[PDB]
């Protein structure tokens, strides 16, 4: 009756959780160097002195 | 160069700050209420006092989430319209009193109908006969005091619920309207004045 | 007020004691 | 003919649950064991912005990270500045119970709404110099929770009628209607690719919707209480949210299971503000204990407390480039962190 | 006051002695020699303890010893005791009980001074601690706390002025007299400007404290005299009463009093009109504040009986409110202000001064301790900072 | 997700003193308050009883006072409702309602609209 979208929604087709975790790790480490929150950048380039 | 910033924005900031003071002085004078119970905003002035009513009925009867916004209001006006149904009103009053965000807001109580229109109590309450009327002022007509027993009992129950968790943070002001059908705003103004005076006393630690 | 009269009395006593010290100095 | 449908739905839910359990044969904790922790991080307020009158529930950062807009219950919409302290514009709001505001990616449009069933839209660029009213939308049956701008012409607003919306400036009404939620929507966020957006309800459920297809594809039921705030990772392949039970769960779009848990026993206050960082390493989460907490995305350990707020923190703002973090609260004080 | 007239009388005695010596020709034949003496000029016939000499008239007391004759041996006058700087045994002495009563009142004054010195030291320490821990964090700074900080600053200024004038007076009167030049430059002008500015500063500070107490009373009445909140902050008139009004009263007193009767130190009142000019701001900061206090107590009594039943618990609340409201409004000096200081016997005046100094010396400490530690806001703010420090 | 399943309804003779219980799963039982809500046929939803986390704040309405008993256990994670003194006008459907606010009692269960933390309901009749 009202449960009709659930049949079509059954296409989540997970591959592997560890692969997604590794992709998340790669994304975090790739942008880690360009992250101002990770390390205190010098105030010379900071416009919030 | 780049001297245009502290040659234009310096006065651009303060040409609207003067209007901000006017906005503050007109907003602080206004009193905000909340008509909860039984078309969207009402503006009226009684004894040179700015009152800004807030009555809402457009959304559903689910005040679990949006009731947290009514924290800066002076008081909340409660309508019972008793004329089951009373259990829902009691649960709503208990939820309002026990709410952490509403613990600093006093509630104004109206124990009569709101439509200004001119009887089973023992079945809905296990103890009705073993009750004694308070030593308050008798009604002016003084006819059939049996009906006043139910309203006295529900007023006492509301006062007990209010005093269960009303240790100085907020208070209850029960009232019985529809007796004159003309003095319905003066009591609200007096309750608001008392609330403001008690809040000022609390700021001075004199109460 | 409270403090002013006491200060004036103390100043008067100090001046009296100075006068007595002057009298004693000429008494030597 | 109703009990059999419920039994079939329960059996299907149990089958999906055991399929998820079998698929999730490994956890993220055993993978992040070799990562050096970020250590303690010191947070200070560069400047304090004052001038408001009432509580602030939501604020939106600018595209260029120079101007930010904040909504207050006093009826005034004030646009602040990040490099300096002086204000720029003050928009008098018609509604006296606004709860949200939005900032256009081009910066030429602003939005507001809440407890009035009207989503007023104003423009900031005009020849006269004073802001005007573009149009008013009166096609909602519930209080507006939050408003977001997909593009310069597209706006998505969530109301209290347990349904979403997709308004268009030229069309005048909703192009499509999203239906299927069982609870009131409190907040929503947009992915960087502007194709996938989630909306959390009070039924501890998060749903994924398509702007083009208009049909739900993903449903998450891994929470225990109502959802107040939600945000996306900068990658866009995952998102995290914080509910009222003082915990955060990082959901995954590809993996239909809970990845990380940020529950802490020492704190019981609810979470009403969730935002990420530039690289997503730090998960800044608001709290009702008059402070903000920063949680690592790989070790689930606190690495700094943004204490110093007079009242409860209600809104959190992080710039797109991660230049600064702005924290709001029920008091009329604004602080910019770094 | 007394020293300048004493010096004038001594100079008059000296130059009349010089005139008498010039008029009298030097003797030709004599038995014992004649020399000038600083204390007394008695050129008489040579006689051993026989000639009569009157007491000198350049003394604070002269009529009490004018009926007594002193006999002194006459070569040189004080050569009888075989000493040039020695003095004879008979002088013009002071009454026996006078030295005892002066010693007793000196001991009483010293005890009172050390008592209120300790009181002002503790009050200043508490006030500086409160000023250091409040207003420096920008969390609860509002109009009421701003007025409280202004009152605390006025108390600090008054206490500092009192301490400064006390130290200056002690250093000025601590030195004795050993030479004519020393006392001559002590009574001369130039060294009294500090005394005058200290006196006018302490009077201005005390009047400012009274005006700020009146401002506090008026603010309390305005808060509990309106149904709604004030539209905007109203610092202008409160600052005018607390700061502008004191110089409207103190400055005319300094201008007129110095023009009419100049005193070596201004902290010595001889005319009651000048004292009443300064008392007028004091007597208009008590009679109105008492009415404000009475109205507040009446409002509290009305508000603690209607909504909530008494049940014998209202007496404790009323007593606590009175105890926390008396030192702030300064209504406990009204019992002593009924009688003027002009009409008061010695024991009653001493007791009244003792109670007034005891009550006023601990006023700043009491109000600081109360409205800094018994206030819920400050102690609740302190726990948050303590927890922040403990977390780090 | 939250699961609220109850059983033990049906039609029974009056005075049988049958026991009705509801099972709570998917959430902490002790950290969340539990309420009992019933809906009479042809009438709006009515609150029945509530029990606090500690078990001391127990209250009943004007119609079920004394006759209704509720027990709480932490090992079984189930809630029990002892219904007695059956009357023909007491027939309704009962939902094992759950308060979604931990350590705070600010929640609504008496409204006639559907709730996100309420059970399906079982028919109870004499
Ligand atoms: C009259 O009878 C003299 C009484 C006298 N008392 C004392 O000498 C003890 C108190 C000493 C004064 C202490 C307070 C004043 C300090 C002055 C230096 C600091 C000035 C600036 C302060 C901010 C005794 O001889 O009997």
């Amino acid at each position: 009756k009202l449960v009709e979208q659930l049949k079509m929604e059954a296409n989540i087709d997970r591959i592997k959780v560890s692969k997604a975790a590794a992709d998340l790790m790669a994304y975090c480490e790739a942008h880690a160097k360009e992250d101002p929150l990770l390390t205190p950048v010098p105030a010379s380039e900071n416009p919030f002195r | 160069d780049q001297r245009n910033e502290e040659k234009a924005q310096r006065e651009a900031n303060k040409k609207i700050e003067k209007q901000l003071q006017k906005d503050k002085q007109v907003y602080r004078a206004t009193h905000r209420l909340l008509l909860l119970g039984a078309i969207f905003e009402t503006k009226f002035q009684v004894d040179k006092v700015n009152f800004h009513m807030f009555d809402v009925g457009a959304q559903r009867d689910e005040r679990r989430k949006w009731i947290q916004c009514f924290n800066d209001v002076t008081a909340i006006i409660f309508v019972v319209a008793s004329s089951n149904r009373l259990q829902a009103a009691l649960k709503l009053f208990d939820s309002i009193w026990n709410n952490k965000w509403l613990r600093d807001t006093s509630v104004i109580l109206f124990l009569n109908k709101q439509d200004l229109l001119a009887s089973k109590i023992e079945d809905y309450f296990p103890e009705f006969a073993r009750y004694t009327t308070p030593e308050d002022a008798t009604p002016e007509p003084g006819e059939d005091p049996r009906v006043t027993r139910a309203k006295y009992f529900i007023r006492d129950e509301f006062l007990r619920i209010s005093t269960a968790s009303g240790d100085g943070r907020h208070y209850c002001y029960p009232h019985f309207t529809c007796a004159v059908d003309t003095e319905n705003i003066r009591r609200v103004f007096n309750d608001c004045r008392d609330i403001i005076q008690r809040m000022h006393l609390r700021q001075y630690e004199l109460l | 007020h409270a403090q002013g009269t006491f200060t004036s009395d103390k100043s008067k006593y100090l001046d009296e004691r100075a006068a007595q010290d002057f009298v004693q100095w000429l008494l030597d | 003919e109703l009990d059999q449908l419920r039994q079939e739905a329960e059996q299907l839910k149990n089958q999906i649950r055991d399929a998820r359990k079998a698929c999730a044969d490994a956890t993220l904790s055993q993978i992040t064991n070799n990562i050096d922790p970020v250590g303690r991080i010191q947070m200070r307020t560069r400047r304090t912005l004052r001038g408001h009158l009432a509580k602030i529930y939501a604020m939106h950062w600018g595209t260029d990270s120079r101007l930010l807009v904040s909504a207050s219950q006093d009826g005034k919409l004030i646009i602040w500045d990040s490099y300096t302290t002086n204000k720029v514009h003050a928009i008098p709001l018609r509604s006296s119970w606004v709860m949200t505001c939005a900032y256009a990616p081009s910066g030429n449009y602003v939005a507001c709404g809440g407890l009035d069933n009207i989503c007023s839209i104003y423009n900031l660029k005009t020849r006269e110099g004073n802001v005007r009213v573009s149009r008013e939308l009166a096609g909602h049956t519930g209080y507006l929770s939050c408003c977001r701008f997909l593009d310069d012409n597209q706006i998505v607003t969530s109301s209290g009628d347990t349904t979403c919306a997709l308004w268009d400036i030229e069309t005048g009404q909703q192009t499509t209607t999203f239906t299927g939620h069982t609870g009131d929507v409190m907040s929503l966020s947009l992915a960087p690719d502007t194709r996938l957006f989630v909306s959390g309800a009070c039924d501890a459920s998060a749903k994924l919707w398509d702007v083009r297809e208009g049909m739900c594809r993903q449903t998450f039921t891994g929470h225990e209480s109502d959802i107040n705030a939600i945000c996306f990772f900068p990658n866009g392949n995952a998102f995290a949210t914080g509910s009222d039970d003082a915990t955060c769960r990082l959901f995954d779009l590809r993996a239909d299971q809970e990845l990380m848990t940020y529950s802490h026993d020492n704190i019981i206050c609810g979470i009403t503000s969730v935002s990420f960082s530039k690289s997503g390493r730090l998960l800044l989460a608001g709290y009702d204990d008059f402070n903000c907490n920063v949680w690592d995305a790989l070790k689930a350990d606190r690495a700094g407390v943004l204490a110093g707020h007079d009242n409860r923190v209600s809104c959190l703002g992080v710039t797109d480039d991660g230049m600064a973090v702005a924290t709001g609260s029920w008091d009329s004080f604004l602080k910019i962190w770094n | 006051q007394v020293m300048d007239f004493l010096f004038e009388k001594w100079k008059l005695y000296g130059d009349q002695c010089h005139h008498n010596l010039s008029l009298l020709p030097p003797p030709t034949e004599l038995v014992c020699n004649r020399t000038f003496d600083k204390y007394s000029c008695w050129p008489d016939t040579p006689a051993n303890t026989t000639a009569n000499i009157s007491c000198p008239w350049y003394l604070p007391w002269h009529h009490k010893v004018q009926h007594r004759f002193v006999f002194k041996r006459c070569g040189q006058w004080v050569r009888g005791p075989r000493g040039q700087p020695w003095r004879d045994a008979s002088q013009c002495q002071m009454d026996g009980e006078e030295i005892e009563v002066q010693k007793e009142v000196a001991k009483m004054y010293s005890s009172f001074q050390v008592m209120y010195t300790v009181g002002y030291s503790l009050s200043l320490g508490a006030l500086l601690l409160a000023l250091a821990i409040l207003g420096g964090l920008s969390k609860l700074h509002c109009t009421r706390n701003a007025i409280h900080a202004n009152l605390f600053a006025s108390f600090v200024l008054k206490a500092s002025s009192v301490l400064v004038i006390d130290g200056l007076l002690r250093t000025r009167y601590s030195q004795k007299i050993g030479d004519d030049l020393s006392v001559s430059t002590w009574l001369s002008d130039g060294a009294v400007a500090g005394c005058r500015v200290a006196a006018v500063f302490m009077q201005y500070g005390i009047v400012a404290n009274y005006c700020w107490l009146l401002v506090e009373g008026l603010y309390l009445h305005n808060l509990l005299g309106l149904a709604t909140l004030p539209e905007r902050s109203f610092f202008s008139l409160y600052l005018g009463i607390g700061w502008g009004a004191p110089m409207l009263f103190v400055v005319p007193w300094a201008v007129v009093k110095c023009l009419f009767e100049n005193v070596q130190c201004w902290t010595s009142n001889d005319n009651m009109g000048f004292w009443w000019i300064l008392r007028f701001p004091v007597f208009l900061a008590i009679l109105i504040n008492f009415f404000i206090f009475v109205r507040i107590v009446q409002l509290l009594v009305a508000k603690l009986r209607a909504r909530q039943m008494h049940h014998t618990d209202y007496k404790f609340r009323l007593a606590k409110s009175t105890l926390t409201l008396i030192p702030l409004l300064g209504v406990h000096e009204v019992v002593f202000a009924f009688v003027t200081d002009e009409h008061a016997q010695g024991t009653l005046r001493s007791a009244k001064l003792f109670f007034d100094l005891f009550l006023s010396s601990f006023q700043g400490l009491l109000v600081a301790v109360l409205y800094c530690f018994l206030n819920k806001e400050v102690q609740s703010e302190l726990r948050r900072r303590w927890h922040r420090w403990r977390l780090g | 997700q939250v699961q609220l399943q109850e059983s033990g309804g049906g039609l029974v003779q009056p005075g049988g003193s049958l026991r009705l219980s509801c099972a709570a799963s998917g959430f902490t039982f002790s950290n969340y308050k539990m309420n009992w809500v019933r809906q009479a046929p042809g009438k709006g939803l009515e609150w029945v009883s509530d029990i606090s986390q500690s078990g001391a704040s127990i209250s009943y309405t004007g119609s079920v006072k004394g006759r209704f008993t509720i027990s709480r256990d932490n090992a079984k994670n189930t809630l029990y409702l002892q219904m007695n003194s059956l009357k023909p006008e007491d027939t309704a459907v009962y939902y094992c309602a759950r308060c979604p606010a931990p350590f705070t009692r600010d929640c609504f269960d008496v409204t006639s609209t559907t709730y996100a933390y309420r059970g399906q309901g079982t028919q109870v009749t004499v």
